[PDB]
C-alpha cells in the first residue's frame, strides 16, 4: 500500500516487522529489501546502520548473514565507482575470513564455500567486469573455500589462467578439482583442463603431459559415457610415435 | 549427620568447619559439606568451602565434582578462572583433552586457539599420548576447514613410529575425506 511513496511515512512500517521467532533469512532479505527502500530514502542514509545492525546476529552459524553483506556488496555495486565500494566490500569480505560458521544450529558443518567465496568473489576476481584482483586474490579465494569449493571452479582455474597463465595453477587447478569432488564430476573439467594446459604450458608432446593425463584417469569410472581413450589414445598416436 | 538432622544449623556448621579443620585428608566430611550447602542457600561461603577444599591438592574427582557444581549453577567467568589451577596439578590426557570445555557452550574460539597452543606447548611434543591428535581433528572438523589437513598430515613429527594407530588410520582418512 502506497508503495513507492504515500505520506513518505509508512515506508518505515513497511520496514517494520518485529515478533522475534525462528526464521531464516527472512529477516535478512526483508531487510535488505528494506535496505533499498532506505536507498530511495536518501540512500547512505540510514544505510550503514542497517547493514551494521543487521550484520551482527549470534555468532555466525547463518547463511543469511553473508547473503545480507553480500547483497549490500551488490548495492555497492549499483554504487558506480568501485573506491568505496571496494574499502567497504574489502573490510567487510574480510571480515569471515577470521570466522566463518558453525556455532550453533542445525548445520553440522559451517559450509563457508558458497557465501565466503560469494562474498570473495564480489570483492575480487569476478572474471567479468570489475577489476582490481590481486596475484594473491585467486589464492584469496581457494583460501576462502579453505578446503575444497565447487561454485566457482572452471571460473576460479581460468581467473588463475587470467592472472598468472602457468604450470603452477594447472596443477592448483588439478589438485583442487580431484579434492574438489569425487569421480569426473570436477575432475573431469581437471582432465579437460589438463589436455588443453598440457598443450599450452607443458608444451606440445610431452612425456610429463601423458604421465599425468594416464596417471590421474589411470582406473577411473565412464565419465559421461566413456572415454578411457581418445585424448590420450588419440595424444599418443599424434606425437609421432607409431610404437606407443 | 545428627546436628543435619535436627533444626541446628549453626552448631550444624561450626561441627562440620572443626571436621574439615581437623580432618583435611578426608573426602566424606567435605561432601557433607558440599551436601549441606547444596540444601542450603547460594552464598559465598560454599565458594569459600570449595576452594578450601580445593587448596587442600584433592584429587580429580573433586575437581570435577567442583566444576559440575560451577557448571550448573550458571557460572562462565568463574568457572574458566577456577580451571586454571586444574590443568596445572593433573596433566593427564583426560584433563588435556576436557580442558577445552568452552567450544561446547559459546564456542569459544580464541579460547580454542589458546587452548590449541597450550596443548600443542605443553608436554608431549614427540607422542602427544595418542589422544591430543583425534581431539585436535574432531574439533577441526566440527569447525571450518582452517588447519584440518595441517595437523593430520604435516604434523607427523610427533607420531610413534607408524604415523597413526592400527584402527584410526583408515578412519581418519575417511573423516578427512568426506568433510
Amino acid at each position: 500500500q502506497g508503495r513507492p511513496r504515500e505520506i513518505i511515512n509508512t515506508y518505515t512500517e513497511a520496514v517494520q516487522t518485529v515478533d522475534p521467532f525462528k526464521a531464516t533469512g527472512k529477516p535478512h532479505t526483508l531487510w535488505v529489501a528494506f535496505a533499498k527502500f532506505y536507498e530511495d530514502n536518501g540512500q547512505l542514509d540510514d544505510a550503514r546502520v542497517i547493514l551494521e545492525k543487521a550484520t551482527k546476529v549470534n555468532f555466525k552459524q547463518v547463511d543469511d548473514l553473508a547473503s545480507v553483506w553480500c547483497q549490500c556488496g551488490e548495492l555497492e555495486l549499483r554504487h558506480e565507482n568501485y573506491d568505496e565500494a571496494l574499502r567497504l566490500l574489502r573490510k567487510a569480505t574480510a571480515l569471515p575470513a577470521r570466522r566463518a560458521e558453525y556455532f550453533d544450529g542445525s548445520e553440522p558443518v559451517q559450509n563457508r564455500v558458497y557465501k565466503s567465496l560469494k562474498v570473495w568473489s564480489m570483492l575480487a576476481d569476478l572474471e567479468e567486469s570489475l577489476g582490481t584482483f590481486q596475484s594473491t586474490k585467486a589464492v584469496y579465494d581457494r583460501i576462502l573455500d579453505l578446503r575444497i569449493a565447487t561454485p566457482q571452479i572452471v571460473i576460479n582455474y581460468a581467473m588463475f589462467l587470467e592472472e598468472h597463465k602457468y604450470f603452477e595453477e594447472s596443477f592448483k587447478a588439478y589438485e583442487r578439482g580431484i579434492s574438489l569432488f569425487k569421480w569426473p564430476n570436477v575432475s573431469d573439467i581437471w582432465s579437460t583442463y589438463l589436455t588443453k594446459f598440457i598443450a599450452r604450458y607443458g608444451g606440445r608432446k610431452l612425456e610429463r603431459a601423458r604421465d599425468l593425463f594416464e596417471q590421474a584417469l589411470d582406473g577411473c569410472p565412464p565419465k559421461y559415457a566413456k572415454t578411457l581413450y581418445l585424448l590420450y589414445a588419440q595424444l599418443e598416436e599424434e606425437w609421432g610415435l607409431a610404437r606407443h | 549427620e545428627m546436628e543435619m538432622k535436627n533444626r541446628q544449623v549453626n552448631h550444624a556448621r561450626n561441627i562440620w568447619d572443626r571436621a574439615i579443620t581437623t580432618l583435611p585428608r578426608v573426602n566424606q566430611f567435605w561432601y557433607k559439606y558440599t551436601y549441606m550447602e547444596e540444601m542450603l542457600g547460594n552464598v559465598a561461603g560454599a565458594r569459600q568451602v570449595f576452594e578450601r577444599w580445593m587448596e587442600w591438592q584433592p584429587e580429580e574427582q573433586a575437581w570435577h565434582s567442583y566444576i559440575n557444581f560451577e557448571l550448573r549453577y550458571k557460572e562462565v567467568d568463574r568457572a574458566r578462572t577456577i580451571y586454571e589451577r586444574f590443568v596445572l596439578v593433573h596433566p593427564d590426557v583426560k584433563n588435556w583433552i576436557k580442558y577445552a570445555r568452552f567450544e561446547e557452550k559459546h564456542a569459544y574460539f580464541a579460547h580454542a586457539r589458546k587452548v590449541y597452543e597450550r596443548a600443542v606447548e605443553f608436554f608431549g611434543d614427540e607422542h602427544m599420548d595418542e589422544h591430543l591428535y583425534v581431539a585436535f581433528a574432531k574439533f577441526e572438523e566440527n569447525q571450518k576447514e582452517f588447519e584440518r589437513v595441517r595437523v593430520i598430515y604435516k604434523y607427523a613429527l610427533d607420531r610413534i613410529s607408524k604415523q597413526d594407530a592400527q584402527e584410526l588410520f583408515k578412519n581418519y582418512t575417511i573423516f578427512e575425506k568426506k568433510f
